């Protein structure tokens, strides 16, 4: 049967401002089947207690979820989403970039 | 404005790992108001919006019952789907349903829906007439025959023109401070040099509700569909949505490009430029 | 508000 690979975006709820508290989000979308593993990373390492939205889907039946955690961005602290799904042979890492 | 209510079911089998998970989520437009999960500690329909908390204990009991009964229903459906497609009982499969109603600004039924999919593929859909069905294949025609025999469309039709629109009308009045407020996008154009010879112009839209939005770039008043990178509208986490459109442009040519924004919360469409 | 019934395949 047929499988669709997740689309990935890492972004903040509000425009990033160093030392100013915010939310880091990872929005995975366009995927099928529904099972997915998404981590938010801080300098390479799994942020604990990340929360997520309830499983829903679009008109084409492809699923989507928001994963989110509080964060205070800084100059040098790197941030990323790490995503795995049956469609991917390896976990996909996507870095946070304040201009994306 | 025009509005919609939708219920989304996902039923996911997981052989070796218990009975299929059943999830239901309800939406008015782009706002989730209710949820149910069979994998919850004590599964019930839960409020997800302040304007639904209103409804009394009987509402919550009656809605929970519906979801517990439908858990069994969609679990049977999954077993049946295996047989109709001659599939093994070792694989994991998914059934989804969407159903609900659209209403116009006077709150009259614009159209109703009832659609199922199996493994991300169309299975059966109630047609727009609310009287007939479209089966995607010979498996789904068995269901159609069963549903035709049982006069299912008639029953959906009574619901869709009746309770679906009555409740959405009530939800809209109770949640009118948010459901009937459109928030316009906050828009700006950013500038990111790529090379000596090329730059990215990125047109942002932030803080908007509902999710619908058009963001386009023009060069000398001509649409740049092929030459624009357009991200999927993403949620911010505070009810609002975000989007951006990007164009790579030659150095010195930034003023030939204009960003155009259309959104419900905007009385007229917007035109933005890179403003150095 | 949901509809009472769902029907099997």
């Amino acid at each position: 049967m047929i499988q669709r690979t997740p689309k990935i975006q890492v972004y903040s709820r509000h425009p990033a401002e160093n030392g100013k508290s915010n939310f880091l989000n990872c929005y995975v979308s366009g995927f099928h089947p529904s099972d997915i593993e998404v981590d938010l990373l801080k300098n390479g390492e799994r942020i604990e207690k990340v929360e997520h939205s309830d499983l829903s889907f679009s008109k084409d039946w492809s699923f989507y979820l928001l994963y989110y955690t509080e964060f205070t961005p800084t100059e040098k602290d790197e941030y990323a989403c790490r995503v795995n799904h049956v469609t991917l042979s390896q976990p996909k890492i996507v870095k946070w970039d304040r201009d994306m | 404005g025009s509005h919609s209510m939708r219920y989304f079911y996902t039923a996911m089998s997981r052989p070796g790992r218990g009975e299929p998970r059943f999830i239901t989520v309800g939406y008015v437009d782009d706002t989730l108001f209710v949820r149910f999960d069979s994998d919850a500690t004590s599964p019930r329909k839960e409020p997800r919006a302040p304007w639904i908390e209103q409804e009394g204990p009987e509402y919550w009991d009656r809605e929970t019952q519906i979801s517990k009964t439908n858990t069994q229903t969609y679990r049977e459906n999954l077993r049946t789907a295996l047989r109709y497609y001659n599939q093994s009982e070792a694989g994991s499969h998914i059934i989804q349903r969407m159903y609900g109603c659209d209403v116009g600004p006077d709150g009259r039924l614009l159209r109703g829906y009832d659609q199922d999919a199996y493994d991300g593929k169309d299975y059966i859909a109630l047609n727009e007439d609310l009287s007939s069905w479209t089966a995607a294949d010979t498996a789904a025609q068995i269901t159609q025959r069963k549903w035709e025999a049982a006069r299912v469309a008639e029953q959906l039709r009574a619901y869709l023109e009746g309770l679906c629109v009555e409740s959405l009308r009530r939800y809209l009045e109770n949640g009118k401070e948010t459901l009937q407020r459109a928030d316009p996008p906050k828009t700006h154009v950013t500038h990111h040099p790529i090379s000596d010879h090329e730059v990215t112009l990125r047109c942002w839209a932030l803080g908007f509700y509902p999710a619908e939005i058009t963001l386009t770039w023009q060069r000398d008043g001509e649409d740049q569909t092929q030459d624009t990178e357009l991200v999927e509208t993403r949620p911010a986490g505070d009810r609002t949505f975000q989007k951006w459109a990007a164009v790579v442009v030659p150095s010195g040519e930034e003023q030939r490009y204009t960003c155009h924004v259309q959104h419900e919360g905007l009385p007229k469409p917007l035109t933005l430029r890179w403003e150095p | 508000e949901e509809y009472l019934k769902a029907w099997t395949f």
